[PDB]
RNA sequence: UGGUUCGUGGAGCCAUGGGGGAAUCUGGGCGGACCACCGCCUAAGGCUAAGUACUCCGGGUGACCGAUAGCGCACCAGUAC
RNA sequence: GAGCUAGCCCUGGCCAGGGUGAAGCUGGGGUGAGACCCAGUGGAGGCCCGAACCGGUGGGGGAUGCAAACCCCUCGGAUGA
RNA sequence: GAAUGCCGGCAUGAGUAACGAUAAAGAGGGUGAGAAUCCCUCUCGCCGUAAGCCCAAGGGUUCCUACGCAAUGGUCGUCAGCGUAGGGUUAGGCGGGACCUAAGGUGAAGCCGAAAGGCGUAGCCGAAGGGCAGCCGGUUAAUAUUCCGGCCCUUCCCGCAGGUGCGAUGGGGGGACGCUCUAGGCUAGGGGGACCGGAGCCAUGGACGAGCCCGGCCAGAAGCGCAGGGUGGGAGGUAGGCAAAUCCGCCUCCCAACAAGCUCUGCGUGGUGGGGAAGCCCGGGUGACAACCCCCCGAAGCCAGGGAGCCAAGAAAAGCCUCUAAGCACAACCUGCGGGAACCCGUACCGCAAACCGACACAGGUGGGCGGGUGCAAGAGCACUCAGGCGCGCGGGAGAACCCUCGCCAAGGAACUCUGCAAGUUGGCCCCGUAACUUCGGGAGAAGGGGUGCUCCCUGGGGUGAUGAGCCCCGGGGAGCCGCAGUGAACAGGCUCUGGCGACUGUUUACCAAAAACACAGCUCUCUGCGAACUCGUAAGAGGAGGUAUAGGGAGCGACGCUUGCCCGGUGCCGGAAGGUCAAGGGGAGGGGUGCAAGCCCCGAACCGAAGCCCCGGUGAACGGCGGCCGUAACUAUAACGGUCCUAAGGUAGCGAAAUUCCUUGUCGGGUAAGUUCCGACCUGCACGAAAAGCGUAACGACCGGAGCGCUGUCUCGGCGAGGGACCCGGUGAAAUUGAACUGGCCGUGAAGAUGCGGCCUACCCGUGGCAGGACGAAAAGACCCCGUGGAGCUUUACUGCAGCC
RNA sequence: CGAUGUCGGCUCGUCGCAUCCUGGGGCUGAAGAAGGUCCCAAGGGUUGGGCUGUUCGCCCAUUAAAGCGGCACGCGAGCUG
RNA sequence: UGGGAGAGGGUGGUGGAAUUCCCGGAGUAGCGGUGAAAUGCGCAGAUACCGGGAGGAACGCCGAUGGCGAAGGCAGCCACCUGGUCCACCCGUGACGCUGAGGCGCGAAAGCGUGGGGAGCAAACCGGAUUAGAUACCCGGGUAGUCCACGCCCUAAACG
RNA sequence: CCGAGGGUAGGGCCCGUGACUGGGGCGAAGUCGUAACAAGGUAGCUGUACCGGAAGGUGCGGCUGGAU
């Protein structure tokens, strides 16, 4: 449930923070954290290549286990679930009787106290990782993998997730988050279960500050700028486009398909996105 | 107001050092002119 | 594509980024598309004095300057600033 | 050339005093249970007033200046983008 | 002889402006050739969250002393941050290095690029972050945590003794972290004392007093005490912590658990060592054998790595502890003691400024710490004042105009003006009281009003004590006293109504614009399946992101509410294995050159041959667009209705003389005595209209209109007063500008606006204070305008090309 | 065009006279009072306010009257802006 | 205390028929639609036929002049949770009752907010017809919505 | 002290009036259509929603107070 706020300022009438509901343990594994090295959207010869980055709280990286694959077999104990202000999802914490200690991004409906495991032989249960291959068709899953061994790529984001369509050779059919239809291979890892944190969209930054927060600094309007600057620069008064609308750089940026037409995997995606 | 210089003896020597000019072709260009020029200082004089 | 006087021209020659791809003198390249004839020359390895260029340096000499000239500097100047 | 200025990165520092009184929590009431109401507690906020500090609203002065942008009065922000 | 030429010299303006904050001076004494300006004394004023003190930058001898005054100093100079000389900076413990790592930089391996070079996990460098051992006092002209004195401490080497499986760059722990709020106990610092110590004082009407005035501490090992911080112990199992491990992790069991124990720090005490006032004598002596005590206030500092709450979720690495590995176990390491050893650089002085950045001894700019007392509710605000520091490096007079800054003003009260611009008014605190509207927070300090000093008496609660006294904090009730006046000085909102725009706090054109502009939460379209799209880069490599469609890019719109209509013919984008066109290349009917020939060489039709384009469809919060004429209704007027041309379709809701309305001050209504503005309406909208969004909207605004009350020198309409200038005398002494000048008025004339020409008129020679009409006054080779086959920024369905993409 | 600052206002005037008022006069379709119309006359006078940047103009309240023009559309080394 | 019938309510699962779209196959000149047509779709291969897949929505036969609920209403099947009600026994309580201004709850559909979901249907809207005209009826399209969760709205020929 | 009332300021309720505007009643000698009454020529009515010169239409659900 997300929580609102009386309007005691003009921005609290609209601000709404996540519950943390779910939230058992507010401190990190110390061993499992390390510093994050904030980039400002700057490159290696320092210029801007993503403009408006820079100037959040700080953070340390939370390493994720998004292999699993890695100790089929060890079972472990949800120990509990943390914070991650790297990710939208909340992580799980994970004690494997082996001894060893992991984090994973946490599931919906993922228990402290409960067990997970990994491995072809895996329950199917909410936490548990297997290869595609062997879930059956019609679970929800997160996490996947897009290539053997290459680590969990797809469906990571809070409340997201892929199902399991049908299969074909050495490969199953999914229905990834944006509804694209793609073959993934059946050695691929996934999890039981969609992300958690699932009202992470209902979520209402609520004024300036909060994106300021987040590390995300004003965005200006091509149409805001001079010709130097934008293809929708200049003009007296306000203008209309004037041309089909463009990015700064000029290319056409309502419509105008970018996917690169020859790509290999063109061959295992089935359907592009719906609406 | 605040004006333009604002001495900072570190930033003299990391910027128009003799070792800096060094790094460099342009800063070498710079030490082969000045040296040819006569140039008794061949960088700004500066404390340490 | 460059080089040549040659700017696509009738455009050969020399060179070569791409593709194809030989032969050993009865071999090969050239004489301005091409062909014949008649000649010239021996590619795909390397070196080679001298005669040539320059003037930081030394000397000699001016129908060259003479301290606003002559080098930016005749003087502690690439200095003071 | 980023010792000015602009943005970002790493690491530190600063923000008198006063006011308002969110959520929560406790208690009382309420009900089938509730919602909810009251009190106390609490101490939220690009909240309020106002120094430092950061600004530069209106006016006057200055105008071969004290100053190649200053001075006086006034005024904006002042836990936050 | 001219180039607003170039270099230099010297004039003019001119003994003119100015001499750099309006904090301020006066006198006596000294010194010296010379004194407002140097020294000393007394008096006066100014700063005192500083204009005092300590650090860091930067500066670089400016420090101290002697001897000097040409120049430097806005005057003077005997003085000085100036000239000459001589002296002066002392560290194992402060800072940095022989320690750690951050961003970043560099860079074995490796990757990339015509060359130069660009990258790059490790490593290395890199600090104002981590880590690490010194406190108090004394001494010099000038250094001192550095020398001295006292009491403490660190590492390294060697040795002795006791201990122990010792050993590391490898494993682990730890180091180790936010923001807001905050407890207990301390300390810093401060106030009081009838107590303690002190030179002395009794004035001028009174006082020999519980009088006045001054001071009443600092540092300190172990031990002890108080207050905090950190930390469970034992056993068994073990497959993880890229070897090993008894360590750490994980599971189980036993004991302990808001305790204790162990440990670390703060504070108190503590052997000992220091300091020690006023005043009085000449920095020093005395005071003094100084006293060195009690109470109160009390941190933002300390215990600390404390506590709670919150979301935006808050460095690394070494030191250090532990584990084991090669090894080694006569070693090694740990603990205690002893002896020896302990390097390099900095250290003067300025440091909110006359020594730093501003060409100047420049009213500007410059990070951190300390920053006393009283009173005003609080405070780092305000006033005064301590310590300490200053009177700002020209002065002396005078008492015009005018200017600046300032004070008052009869009657009036915005009549001023583009505008209440400016200045008044209001003003803190306590209490009463407070509207529309509202998103229920607010609007609100709405508005408006009362109180506010001192004296006496009664009385309530809290802190510290002890439960009491004293001290400190928060009050209540009663009776009075004085003045024009009690936040008696200083600091401290004028208010209301009503529209436009923008939701809001924010941001901007450094130096003419702070806004209605930008941003903003939020809404929508669109691209993107991840070696993402996208951006930078020739590339490698990076950003995106150690993210993964609840995400990332781009675009418009801009809280919120109610909404967002019709047109897809053109352009864009999307989709479309047909068809048309379509390059190289394929193909080779047919043809040609040459040769006696085989042959060599050239042209070449059909036909096959991509993207793109054409073509077919889709698509608007994609670029965009959203009509005209004729007729018709019981009088006129109009036209719900009919007809007709045109178009891709003809503007919907809402709004409308508007930040848009030309005609225009439209018309009507409101407000005013009067209203080109303002508000409300109407609608023939020159030329609104739905995300270049439409219409509204509480709250907000140094935004822009209109009105009212309050109050005023804004004004009728001006007067007086103050100080700083202006003026006069001494000192120092610029500037632009300047063809030369012996430089009047009129009417004419003249290249059309004459001191300079004609005619007349007027006029003795030369200044000083003032005014600005002229010298087409000065400044700036007009910025508007045009011209130049001049330049540059920007645009596109101009031309041509290139990157990029297909 | 190697610069002649440009609307309005304020301030300060000064001049013309085709006179707004005041003084003198002729004609009158001048009984009187009050007008009209022309002539002479420039000595003096010629108000305060609402609107608008306005000049102009309209309006309110008065007045003997509420004149029109010139002076670089007088006057920015005099101010405003 | 024994028993009973029932689409009473809530949750979670879950089955087959059909429609639509996509993929594969096979096939060709029309299909569709009306009173008749036209728009539309179709040689860029539609319709009709076979196989595969995707997804939402409603549950045919049983079915009734049936049943359940206070009403609004409720219908494939399964389980869990849960209300009402009837019967028999004549065992317990001992008038503990009826109604009920206010209040509280529930309340078809449409509609609204936030988020899902979207096959068929379908306001608005485009187009074809009909017609004197035809902002309609009929035809081809088509967005909200219809569906789920949660919060609102609180109406009705909410009727016997 | 209290005190008629006066003055200042802010509120509440009610009456009158107002550019302009919304519908309503009526009149009737008009224009436009023909929504309802018959199966009223699309059964009607209905709550709601969107839409149209106008009666009205359509969607969803409901009622019969529907002809055959
Ligand atoms: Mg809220
Ligand atoms: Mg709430
Ligand atoms: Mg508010
Ligand atoms: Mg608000
Ligand atoms: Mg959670
Ligand atoms: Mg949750
Ligand atoms: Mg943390
Ligand atoms: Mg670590
Ligand atoms: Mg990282
Ligand atoms: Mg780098
Ligand atoms: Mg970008
Ligand atoms: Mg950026
Ligand atoms: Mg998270
Ligand atoms: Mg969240
Ligand atoms: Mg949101
Ligand atoms: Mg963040
Ligand atoms: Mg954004
Ligand atoms: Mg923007
Ligand atoms: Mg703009
Ligand atoms: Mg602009
Ligand atoms: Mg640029
Ligand atoms: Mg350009
Ligand atoms: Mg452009
Ligand atoms: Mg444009
Ligand atoms: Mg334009
Ligand atoms: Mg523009
Ligand atoms: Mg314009
Ligand atoms: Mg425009
Ligand atoms: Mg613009
Ligand atoms: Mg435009
Ligand atoms: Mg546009
Ligand atoms: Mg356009
Ligand atoms: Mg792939
Ligand atoms: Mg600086
Ligand atoms: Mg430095
Ligand atoms: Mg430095
Ligand atoms: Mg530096
Ligand atoms: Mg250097
Ligand atoms: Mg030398
Ligand atoms: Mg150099
Ligand atoms: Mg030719
Ligand atoms: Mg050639
Ligand atoms: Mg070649
Ligand atoms: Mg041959
Ligand atoms: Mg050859
Ligand atoms: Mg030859
Ligand atoms: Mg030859
Ligand atoms: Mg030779
Ligand atoms: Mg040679
Ligand atoms: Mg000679
Ligand atoms: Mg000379
Ligand atoms: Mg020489
Ligand atoms: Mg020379
Ligand atoms: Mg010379
Ligand atoms: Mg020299
Ligand atoms: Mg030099
Ligand atoms: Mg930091
Ligand atoms: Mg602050
Ligand atoms: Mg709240
Ligand atoms: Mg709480
Ligand atoms: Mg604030
Ligand atoms: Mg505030
Ligand atoms: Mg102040
Ligand atoms: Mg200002
Ligand atoms: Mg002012
Ligand atoms: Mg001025
Ligand atoms: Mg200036
Ligand atoms: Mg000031
Ligand atoms: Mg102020
Ligand atoms: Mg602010
Ligand atoms: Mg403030
Ligand atoms: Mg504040
Ligand atoms: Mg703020
Ligand atoms: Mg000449
Ligand atoms: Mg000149
Ligand atoms: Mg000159
Ligand atoms: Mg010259
Ligand atoms: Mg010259
Ligand atoms: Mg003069
Ligand atoms: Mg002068
Ligand atoms: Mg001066
Ligand atoms: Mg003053
Ligand atoms: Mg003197
Ligand atoms: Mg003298
Ligand atoms: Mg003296
Ligand atoms: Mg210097
Ligand atoms: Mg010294
Ligand atoms: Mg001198
Ligand atoms: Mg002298
Ligand atoms: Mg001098
Ligand atoms: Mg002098
Ligand atoms: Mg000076
Ligand atoms: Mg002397
Ligand atoms: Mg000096
Ligand atoms: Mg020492
Ligand atoms: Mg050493
Ligand atoms: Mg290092
Ligand atoms: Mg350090
Ligand atoms: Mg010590
Ligand atoms: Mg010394
Ligand atoms: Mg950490
Ligand atoms: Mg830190
Ligand atoms: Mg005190
Ligand atoms: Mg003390
Ligand atoms: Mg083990
Ligand atoms: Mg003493
Ligand atoms: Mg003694
Ligand atoms: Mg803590
Ligand atoms: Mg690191
Ligand atoms: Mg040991
Ligand atoms: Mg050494
Ligand atoms: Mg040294
Ligand atoms: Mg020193
Ligand atoms: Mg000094
Ligand atoms: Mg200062
Ligand atoms: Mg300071
Ligand atoms: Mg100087
Ligand atoms: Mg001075
Ligand atoms: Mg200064
Ligand atoms: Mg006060
Ligand atoms: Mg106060
Ligand atoms: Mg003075
Ligand atoms: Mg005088
Ligand atoms: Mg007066
Ligand atoms: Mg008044
Ligand atoms: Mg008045
Ligand atoms: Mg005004
Ligand atoms: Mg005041
Ligand atoms: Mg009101
Ligand atoms: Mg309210
Ligand atoms: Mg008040
Ligand atoms: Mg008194
Ligand atoms: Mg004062
Ligand atoms: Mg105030
Ligand atoms: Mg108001
Ligand atoms: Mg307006
Ligand atoms: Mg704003
Ligand atoms: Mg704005
Ligand atoms: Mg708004
Ligand atoms: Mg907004
Ligand atoms: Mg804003
Ligand atoms: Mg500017
Ligand atoms: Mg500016
Ligand atoms: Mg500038
Ligand atoms: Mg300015
Ligand atoms: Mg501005
Ligand atoms: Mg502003
Ligand atoms: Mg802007
Ligand atoms: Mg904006
Ligand atoms: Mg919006
Ligand atoms: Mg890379
Ligand atoms: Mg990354
Ligand atoms: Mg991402
Ligand atoms: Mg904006
Ligand atoms: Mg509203
Ligand atoms: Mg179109
Ligand atoms: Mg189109
Ligand atoms: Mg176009
Ligand atoms: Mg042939
Ligand atoms: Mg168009
Ligand atoms: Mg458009
Ligand atoms: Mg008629
Ligand atoms: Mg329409
Ligand atoms: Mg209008
Ligand atoms: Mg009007
Ligand atoms: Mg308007
Ligand atoms: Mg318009
Ligand atoms: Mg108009
Ligand atoms: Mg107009
Ligand atoms: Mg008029
Ligand atoms: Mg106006
Ligand atoms: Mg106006
Ligand atoms: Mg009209
Ligand atoms: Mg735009
Ligand atoms: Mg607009
Ligand atoms: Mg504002
Ligand atoms: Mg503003
Ligand atoms: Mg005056
Ligand atoms: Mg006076
Ligand atoms: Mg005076
Ligand atoms: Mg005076
Ligand atoms: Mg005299
Ligand atoms: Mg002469
Ligand atoms: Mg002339
Ligand atoms: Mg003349
Ligand atoms: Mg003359
Ligand atoms: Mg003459
Ligand atoms: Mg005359
Ligand atoms: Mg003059
Ligand atoms: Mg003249
Ligand atoms: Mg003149
Ligand atoms: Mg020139
Ligand atoms: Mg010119
Ligand atoms: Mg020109
Ligand atoms: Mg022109
Ligand atoms: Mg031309
Ligand atoms: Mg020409
Ligand atoms: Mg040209
Ligand atoms: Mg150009
Ligand atoms: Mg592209
Ligand atoms: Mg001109
Ligand atoms: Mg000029
Ligand atoms: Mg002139
Ligand atoms: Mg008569
Ligand atoms: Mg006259
Ligand atoms: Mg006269
Ligand atoms: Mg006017
Ligand atoms: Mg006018
Ligand atoms: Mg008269
Ligand atoms: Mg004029
Ligand atoms: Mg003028
Ligand atoms: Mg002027
Ligand atoms: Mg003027
Ligand atoms: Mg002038
Ligand atoms: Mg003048
Ligand atoms: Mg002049
Ligand atoms: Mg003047
Ligand atoms: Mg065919
Ligand atoms: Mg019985
Ligand atoms: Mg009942
Ligand atoms: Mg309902
Ligand atoms: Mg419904
Ligand atoms: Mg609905
Ligand atoms: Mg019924
Ligand atoms: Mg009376
Ligand atoms: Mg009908
Ligand atoms: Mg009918
Ligand atoms: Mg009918
Ligand atoms: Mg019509
Ligand atoms: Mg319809
Ligand atoms: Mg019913």
């Amino acid at each position: 449930a997300v929580k609102k706020f009386k309007p005691y300022t003009p921005s609290r009438r609209f601000m709404t923070v996540a519950d943390f509901s779910e939230i058992t343990k507010t401190e990190p594994e110390k061993s499992l954290v390390k510093p994050l090295k904030k980039t400002g959207g700057r490159n290696n010869q320092g210029r801007i290549t993503v403009r408006f980055r820079g100037g959040g709280h700080k953070r340390l990286y939370r390493i994720i286990d998004f292999k699993r694959w890695d100790k089929v077999g060890i079972p472990a104990k949800v120990a509990a679930i943390e914070y991650d202000p790297n990710r939208s999802a909340r992580i799980a914490l994970l004690h494997y009787v082996d001894g060893e200690k992991r984090y994973i991004i946490a599931p919906d409906g993922l228990q402290v106290g409960q067990q997970v495991v990994a491995g072809p032989d895996a329950p199917i249960q909410v936490g548990n990782a297997l290869p595609l291959r062997f879930i059956p068709v019609g679970t929800v899953v997160h996490a996947v993998e897009l290539e053997p061994k290459k680590g969990a790529k797809l469906a990571r984001a809070a409340g997201t997730s892929a199902q399991i369509q049908g299969r074909e050779g050495d490969y199953v059919i999914l229905r990834l988050p944006s509804g694209e239809l793609r073959k993934v291979h059946g050695e691929c890892y996934a999890t039981v279960g969609a992300v958690g944190n699932a009202d992470h969209k209902n979520i209402v930054l609520g004024k300036a500050g909060r994106s300021r927060w987040l590390g995300r600094r004003p965005h200006v309007r091509g149409a805001a700028m001079n010709p130097v600057d934008h293809p929708h620069g200049g003009g007296e008064g306000r203008a209309p486009r004037g041309r089909p609308p463009a990015s700064p750089w000029g290319w056409q940026t309502k419509g105008l398909k970018t996917r690169k037409r020859r790509k290999p995997s063109s061959r295992f995606i089935i359907a592009r996105r719906k609406k | 107001m605040k004006r333009t210089w604002q001495p900072n003896r570190r930033k003299r020597a990391k910027t128009h050092g003799f070792r800096a000019r060094m790094r460099t072709p342009g800063g070498r260009k710079v030490l082969k002119r000045r040296r040819q020029k006569g140039r008794w200082r061949l960088t700004p004089a500066v404390r340490k």
